[PDB]
């Protein structure tokens, strides 16, 4: 099974910014949809 | 003996200053009467804890006392930068979904943490189990809203208690401070004040990790001298 | 002290109380 | 000498405003979602607003607008509760455009 | 500590309880400062200052509590209700 | 000192 | 170790205690700084109560004498046609220029309204000001 790589370094602080939500991966791709939607604002079948 | 030079060139000499960062150049009382800090909630809505820090109401608008929020806050900002200095993790939390996007790239910007999500039970009082048995966690937490989304305190404001985490909190005048160890009274709804708060704990954090970098360097060339 | 102060005084923009349409009308 | 901060109060545009029921202000769209118009005045909140059939084309993200503010702040205590129930939203009627 | 099997109950309150510790002052390191007078709900516990040599008399339960802070004289009366929680 | 039986909790290698 | 008390004392006092009693070895990163620049109140667990009876909140209105004139205005006028900007720091309305003028001629020594409200309307139709004294 794939697994998670260690997510903070030997002095102990972790990598991602997100990190204390629990959820890095899934809240850092919430963040960055959000954003391309809100970038957006400010210019303006057989698939599942 | 390395342990008296690094303990004192580093960790003991900026305790000594009154004003090691130089945060009080940071913001003014012009600067936050202009970005609305003194606007509070109506008087309907007032906590009695927060009674010390309201100059009064301008018709039934509960009206922040400035001069008290300038001292609270170059306090809170003290200690924010001599924590980002002294290398500790600071994790930014609040629910205000408008100011999530905000204040989570804040937190990337100044190399930090943020939680401005659904907060899940045990985060703290239960991380050894949630994330593992050698998790470090916050040394300092900055609220920049207290209140959850059904208007009632953050539970981390009380899971930071118990596990001894310090905190810096925006209290407004619907908040409750009593267990906070910095309250900051002043607005936290406008996009000018709460952009200013996040200015300001960028910046402090973001100057005392430099200055940290910059008498390091000065370490090093008194180790070769 | 300071003349800046607010001064204690009542409500300026107090609006006239309601009355009902038969008030004062025997 | 630094102005006290009661100095600001006393002369701070909203102070001399006095009551802010039908007052025409004038306020900036900073968030549109649908035909919402959730406008800046100058305040404590913003003021969520629908975007007016007549010109709806012509309200977008930044038009600065009239309004005529009814409350800066929708509260109200409901029976049995301890404190007021806040929308955190101001009250007002969007009238149109500003024009120069 | 609450389980099915006592010394699962046991490890829980044990381990639990030293997460919530209390300091107590002591003064010199024997007794108490003053003499406490409090009601817990329905339990009153009267607390005397003792010199020393007194001893511990007090409640049973007291004697064990007192011998995990380090208090060694004092007198103690409990009235009201005894539960031992409260 | 009543000694507990010392539980094997993490039975299950993980 | 640590206590979870957080409601007995606070995270300085229950840990500064712990420290002496020898059950936290290290003092946590944050304890010096807190010890050097302590906040204004210690941060204690209180449980807000009610006020019953005659005690009330001691937060007072904030009122200022030109409110009166502000009001007077108001009734006679009501809100002109000026909206209101509140984004500009200086800016100054119809009414607070109403006052102004009135505030200045109080200077001179007159202590009659009705005489002095004549002249205020009159001295700002002199400056070019719309104002309906029905409505
Ligand atoms: S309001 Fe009813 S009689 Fe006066």
């Amino acid at each position: 099974p794939r697994q998670r790589a260690i997510q903070w370094g030997e002095d102990g602080r972790p990598f991602h910014y997100l990190f204390y939500t629990g959820k890095q991966s899934y809240y850092s791709l919430m963040h960055d949809v959000y954003g391309m939607l809100l970038n957006l604002e400010k210019h303006q079948i057989g698939s599942r | 003996e390395d342990s008296t030079d690094f303990n004192d060139k580093i960790l003991n000499e900026p305790l000594k200053h009154s004003d090691f960062f130089n945060v009080k150049e940071l913001f003014s009382v012009r600067s936050l009467f202009d970005a609305r800090v003194h606007l509070g909630h109506k008087a309907g809505c007032r906590h009695r804890f927060m009674e010390p820090y309201i100059f009064g109401s301008r018709l039934d608008h509960d009206i922040i006392d400035l001069e008290q929020t300038a001292t609270h806050l170059q306090l809170a900002l003290n200690f924010t930068a001599h924590m980002a200095y002294r290398k500790g993790i600071i994790l930014f939390i609040s629910r205000n979904r408008q100011f999530s996007y905000l204040i989570e790239n804040m937190a990337r910007d100044c190399g930090e943490y943020a939680h401005t999500r659904y907060f899940r039970g045990g985060m703290l009082t239960n991380a050894r189990l949630l994330f593992g048995p050698t998790v470090r966690l916050p040394d300092l937490i900055i609220f920049l809203h207290t209140l959850n989304n059904i208007f009632e305190p953050h539970v981390a404001v009380r899971d930071a208690a118990k596990m001894n985490i310090p905190t810096v909190g925006i209290v407004d005048t619907n908040c409750n401070p009593c267990l906070i160890t910095y309250p900051v009274p002043g607005n936290d709804d406008s996009p000018l004040a709460v952009h200013l708060y996040c200015r300001l704990f960028q910046t402090a954090i973001t100057r005392a990790k430099e200055k940290r970098q910059q008498v390091e360097a000065l370490y090093r060339l008194q180790g070769q001298k | 002290s300071n003349e800046d102060l607010p001064i204690s005084m009542e409500n300026p923009y107090k609006e006239p109380l309601k009355k009902c349409i038969l008030c004062g009308k025997h | 000498n630094v102005e006290s901060f009661a100095s600001m109060l006393r002369h701070s545009p909203l102070t001399q405003m006095g009551p802010a029921k039908d007052k025409l202000v004038i306020g900036r769209i900073f968030h549109i979602v649908e035909n919402d118009l959730y406008i800046d005045f100058g305040g404590k909140f913003h003021c969520v607003c629908r975007r007016p059939e007549v010109d709806g084309e012509k309200y977008q993200k930044g038009t600065r607008v009239r309004l005529r503010l009814l409350d800066l702040e929708l509260t109200s205590r409901f029976l049995g509760a301890t404190t007021d129930t806040t929308v955190l939203e101001a009250n007002a009627v969007l009238l149109g455009i500003q024009e120069s | 500590g609450k389980a099915t099997d006592r010394m699962d109950a046991f490890r829980k309150a044990k381990n639990r309880a030293v997460h919530h510790l209390h300091y107590i002052e002591r003064y010199e390191d024997h007794t108490i400062f003053h003499d406490i007078s409090l009601r817990f709900k329905r339990t009153h516990i009267k607390m005397k200052k003792q010199p020393k040599g007194y001893g511990l008399r007090c409640h049973r339960a007291i004697i064990t509590i007192c011998r995990l802070i380090g208090i060694k004289d004092m007198y103690a009366k409990v009235s009201g209700s005894i539960n031992m929680l409260s | 000192a009543f000694v507990i039986p010392k539980k094997n909790v993490p039975t299950s290698k993980r | 170790a640590g206590s979870r008390l957080e409601t007995v004392g606070s995270i300085f006092s229950r840990t500064r205690d712990l420290v002496r009693a020898g059950v936290l070895k290290e003092k946590p990163l944050w304890f010096d700084v807190y010890d050097a620049f302590p906040p204004l109140r210690e941060p204690v667990f209180q449980r807000p109560r009610v006020r019953y009876g005659k005690a009330k909140a001691p937060i007072q209105d904030i009122w200022y004498h030109e409110d009166r004139i502000r009001a007077k205005f108001y009734s006679v006028y009501g809100s002109g046609q000026r909206a209101f900007d509140l984004f500009n720091p200086n800016f100054k309305s119809t009414c607070q220029r109403f006052v102004e003028k009135y505030t200045e001629l109080q200077k001179l020594g007159e202590t009659d309204e009705e005489k002095l409200f004549v002249e205020t309307g009159k001295a700002l139709l002199a400056e070019g000001v719309i104002l309906r004294r029905v409505g």
